[PDB]
């Protein structure tokens, strides 16, 4: 049937915004493109909404989209953009199931330019990852090269069986790549990403299956908790972004540290 | 009843439709007063892709809602 | 006909199909002996990516055969 | 392999675990360790909850992780 | 015993119930006072789905509590 | 062999590519001769996306088969 959703309101830049937490495994990219709009004012929700329902959420997200109503774009912006809203309408669906991304390591906002990567510059949001390469080390540049994920691993199947010494090589350096950084965030992504992410920039970020969003503050990078396990601890709305494990720090509406509750 | 259809251009279409009509009928419709061909046309009613096969009273489609229409390339 | 299907992490799975299923009938097939779903698979056979529409027949499988599985990056 | 549990209390939980262990069994491990039952227990790691039915090794849990702590409040 | 419903739109329905009610009983009920049809309905309190075939007393329902109600319009 | 890749202006370029030919590759071509950058174009085959990844062959693309270019600014 139809999932429901529940709202926390936090304390934003002094004013008292909501955010949509997550209950099962799915929801993610809606919920990372809503929060984003929600934390920026761009949608907003009457004051006292505790619980909102899956046709609510993506009636606010396409009344949002379809009524932006731009006029000044001469014939090539006008029949690109509705030939780019019409792709992005297809899989819109998809932002609650689940969104597919191709993921190229060389830079923090490089992707493949699918249906699905449409959204986020529809709604000017930027969309981060941090799976990069390590740039230094050549044995791994050579082997992945410019390569995307749905590239890479047709790569090393093909170098699997291969009959040349140097390509196996190569295959299996790029299938352990992929093999140590499972968790798709490298120490190398998370530098250049805290570099690229401007100050106060509200984006997506995908990691590890998932899209979260992200913030810039003092020079941390941040992702807003999601979870409705979370809910109801009125103290934890940032988990700063710091470590490739997860040992990250929850931290308030105001970006300080949480107490432990005791 | 009376629906409407608005295009991303800003240019609002008014149909004289039934509850029981199919999504194949409005687009049919919108043929009837534009010349669209209904190949070309998506129709999008509060975040939903209105699907060809279902009617107006599955999607809860009643007088003076308004549904959007995005064109589309050649399906196929 | 038995055919092995290989993910990247090595793990290997057996399934009794026909040369006469499509590959769509062999991702519901891994959908049901392993919850992955069918949007998000990607058969590899010679370095083709195996389409739904066809059948194996249309791409040379024979017994004991191995199909690569490799999964699109999903995040939900 | 081990991995680390931190909760919202301060404590941290160390669990030996393996990739192919179920969410259920680090549940059941949780209540043998430290004695929390999993009826109303649920875990987070990178901000997703870490669904009943599923493995670590169908979350990419790597080795020396830090895996996040909650009580299960639907019922 | 009375318990209280509260809508989308603020509105707070009461009704005259019994603990060992089903909820799909409750929902004949509020298809009497709203109108709305038992098969578009969604109940909700304590962060949990209403079952069906639950009773009240099967779910700890107290006197005077207040149930959310949430509906399906827009089908799929 | 020739392809023809048209805008939705309705420009239609012309290319000469191969049947093995990867799109990440044809989109390099059109680079080439318009200046888009590959990132910022989106090909469409018969109203239907086409990957990076995948070679002409792979789409069944025939010989005078003409492709949709779609920008992205
Ligand atoms: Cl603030
Ligand atoms: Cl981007
Ligand atoms: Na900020």
């Amino acid at each position: 049937f139809m999932s429901v959703y529940h709202i926390k309101w936090i304390q934003w830049k002094e004013e008292n915004t909501p955010i949509i937490t997550q209950n099962e495994n799915g929801p993610a990219p809606l919920l990372a493109i809503l929060n984003v709009l929600l934390l920026a004012w761009k949608v907003k929700l009457p004051p006292m909404m505790e619980i909102i329902t899956a046709e609510q959420l993506m009636e606010y997200l396409g009344d949002y989209m379809l009524d932006a109503k731009p006029k000044e774009i001469s014939e090539i912006q006008r029949l690109n953009y509705e030939q780019n809203m019409s792709d992005a309408m297809a899989i819109l669906h998809k932002l609650q199931t689940g969104l597919d991304v191709n993921v190229r390591f060389t830079g923090v906002r490089v992707f493949e330019y699918t249906p699905e990567c449409i959204v986020f510059d529809l709604l000017d949001i930027p969309l981060y990852h941090g799976w990069l390469v390590d740039p230094q080390i050549d044995d791994i540049v050579k082997a992945v090269g410019n390569c995307s994920y749905n590239q890479l691993v047709e790569k090393i199947i093909s170098c699997k069986q291969s009959d040349n010494s140097e390509l196996v090589s190569e295959g299996f350096v790029a299938e352990q790549f992929l093999n140590n950084t499972a968790t798709q965030l490298t120490y190398h992504g998370l530098c250049e990403l805290t570099s690229t992410v401007q100050e106060g920039e509200l984006c997506v970020f995908f990691r590890n299956n998932h899209f979260s969003t992200m913030t810039k503050y003092k020079g941390q990078l941040y992702l807003l908790v999601t979870d409705q396990g979370f809910l109801t601890e009125e103290k934890v709305v940032w988990e700063s972004l710091h470590n490739v494990d997860g040992d990250g720090n929850f931290c308030d509406s105001e970006f300080h540290l949480r107490p432990p509750s005791d | 009843m009376q629906i409407f259809v608005k295009t991303l251009t800003g240019k609002t279409i008014t149909l004289e439709v039934e509850p029981s009509d199919t999504i194949e009928n409005v687009k049919a419709k919108i043929q009837d007063k534009e010349g669209i061909p209904p190949d070309q046309q998506r129709l999008i009613f509060a975040g939903k892709q209105l699907e060809d096969g279902r009617t107006l009273s599955d999607y809860n489609i009643q007088k003076e809602s308004t549904l959007h229409l995005v064109l589309r390339l050649r399906g196929g």
